[PDB]
């Protein structure tokens, strides 16, 4: 059986992670299957996951799942001629325990205004949730970054741009996801050229 | 209809919530909630009910929340006070949805919430309504708020 | 009987509620008052014995009406109630937001920064409270009096077409179209344009 076994958050999205029995074969087979507290008789098998060797399963959205109260994940290792006890992940609230990502920012250099937007990857069934993105920019070799207000998500950041060119200034994005208290993401790799 | 400022509700809001639903899943622990029929569960969303159709249709799933976390309120004071902020909130948001609104679906769940309090267990009714209570303000009410652009 | 708190008034500038009434005279000696707020259907009390004439109610919930009461007490005896209601979601003052403009050559570039809520978070500002809020900018160059209204669609706007050599004071306050609300100005920033 897999020792340590945590279902955790990260990317909008929900993971089970797992790691080898000790004394567990090479060709090690694992099956997960989801519980909700609502449903405690209810042990649903995720099937994308059945049958699978990865280490690594996503219980992000299945069927008859409900993200708006906590829910469980349990994993055993299926040998070929045995199968050993369900191991049972802790419960996870997904609308207070979701890990937000960063964004993926899209810039446009307007006349002396540069814009950037967020994009973001959200599942297609995840909840409505309210993201909003800070911008830190700066000048390369300077620690001086100047962030910049929060901005809801779907409304661009407008930086204004000195008339000097030929330039190392650099950008980057940190998601605030906040349903009763906010959770910061880490700032997104600094994706950044010259400008004008 | 002033019921668009409630696409989203205050974080310190939310946290009373929070609390009252730990509370109340903590007292139905020791309670027996088995239900007939999993009545609150909904199949269908209000997104398939028509604009028109979805404030009446979370009306009375909020009438029932309202009326059954009332109760519940009543019978243990310890819940009392915890619940005391969400209860005044939910009927804030029930009186604006009322004030909103001058065979199907719509008809078979109004019947089916209108008979579930005379024919279930209170225990299971509010467990129901324990695990409904983010349901209902963060997915029906944010489309019955956001009017034409829920879809 | 001793005397009831008189003029008692709620200021909630950005729902900083606060609770205030001045202390009637009394020459038997200092009067402690306290303060309660009907939640839902039973009266829940802070600032109990307060000596202080003022109350912090920022705790209340920022939706629906709420009914607050305050009463002075001697020792046993104790005032009457004396009961206001108070409706956060327009009762309160719009503060004004904060102001960032820069000089660029000819132009203005002013950035508005939402009122905060200190109950709530810096994510959770007067902004996303009011759905239909938006900026009104008033400019005018000093001397001439004579405003300029425009209405930003965000919190960034340019300003063009300035005459160089010239200083222009700017403010910014939210509105609600839809309710005709508006909040206080901010203090004129006044800055030169030059070449
Ligand atoms: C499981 O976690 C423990 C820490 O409590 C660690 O000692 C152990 O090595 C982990 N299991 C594996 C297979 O690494
Ligand atoms: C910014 O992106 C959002 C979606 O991410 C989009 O709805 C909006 O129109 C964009 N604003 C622009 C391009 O100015």
């Amino acid at each position: 059986p897999p020792q340590n076994v945590t279902l955790l958050s990260q990317n909008f999205s929900v993971y089970l992670t797992w790691l080898p029995g000790l004394g567990n074969p090479q060709d090690v087979t694992y099956f997960v299957a989801y519980q909700s507290s609502p449903t405690r008789r209810r042990w649903r098998e995720v099937e994308e996951c059945a049958g699978t060797k990865e280490l690594l399963c996503s219980m992000m959205c299945l069927k008859k799942q409900d993200l708006y109260n906590k829910f469980k994940g349990r994993v055993r290792t299926v040998s070929p001629s045995s199968k050993s006890p369900w191991v049972e992940s802790e419960y996870l609230d997904y609308l207070f325990e979701v890990e937000p990502a960063p964004p993926v920012l899209v810039l446009t250099q307007t006349e002396e205004i540069l814009s950037a937007n967020a994009t973001y990857q959200l599942p297609p069934c995840m909840p409505p949730l309210d993201l909003k993105y800070e911008v830190a920019f700066w000048k390369e070799g300077a620690g001086n970054k100047t962030l910049f207000p929060v901005t809801p998500h779907g409304q661009p950041v407008q930086i204004t741009l000195q008339p000097a060119a030929s330039e190392h200034h650099c950008l980057s994005a940190r998601t605030i996801y906040t349903f009763s208290v906010p959770k910061y993401s880490k700032f997104s790799k600094p994706t950044c050229f010259l400008l004008e | 209809c002033h019921i668009a400022q409630f696409k989203s509700l205050s974080p310190q809001e939310l946290q009373a919530f929070k609390r009252a639903k730990d509370a109340l899943e903590e007292s139905l622990l020791l309670k027996d909630c088995k239900c007939r029929s999993r009545l609150f569960p909904r199949t269908w969303d209000l997104r398939q009910l028509q604009v028109r159709e979805r404030p009446v249709a979370l009306e009375a799933e909020l009438a029932l929340t309202l009326k059954v976390l009332e109760a519940t309120a009543d019978t243990d004071p310890a819940l009392g006070d915890v619940l005391d902020q969400p209860l005044h909130t939910l009927h804030h948001i029930l009186s604006q949805l009322r004030a909103c609104i001058q065979r199907g679906r719509l008809h078979h769940w109004l019947h089916r919430l209108q008979e579930a309090p005379k024919k279930e267990s209170p225990g299971c009714l509010e467990a129901s309504v324990t695990f409904n209570l983010f349901r209902l303000l963060t997915r029906d009410l944010n489309c019955v708020a956001s009017g034409d652009l829920c879809v | 009987m001793v005397p009831p708190p008189e003029n008692v008034r709620m200021n909630s500038v950005n729902f900083k509620n606060i609770l205030q009434w001045e202390s009637p005279a009394f020459a038997k000696g200092q009067l402690t008052f306290t303060a309660q707020y009907l939640s839902y259907r039973i009266f829940q009390d802070k600032c109990m014995q307060t000596t202080l004439t003022e109350c912090d109610f920022s705790s209340l919930s920022k939706y629906g009406d709420h009914t607050l009461r305050v009463r002075a007490e001697f020792a046993d005896e104790h005032s009457d109630w004396v009961q206001i209601t108070f409706c956060p979601v327009d009762d309160t003052i719009i503060g004004p937001p904060g102001m960032q403009v820069e000089v660029l050559a000819d132009s203005l570039h002013m950035r508005f920064l939402a009122p905060k809520i200190e109950n709530e978070y810096e994510t959770w500002t007067m902004k996303d409270m009011y759905n239909s809020w938006t900026y009104n900018v008033q400019y005018w160059k000093q001397g001439t009096d004579e405003k300029f209204q425009i209405t930003p669609q965000y919190d960034f706007e340019v300003l063009r077409n300035l005459e160089p050599r010239t200083t222009y004071c700017v403010q910014v306050r939210g509105f609600l179209p839809d309710r005709n609300k508006a909040g206080e100005w901010s203090e004129p920033v006044c800055e030169q344009t030059t070449h």
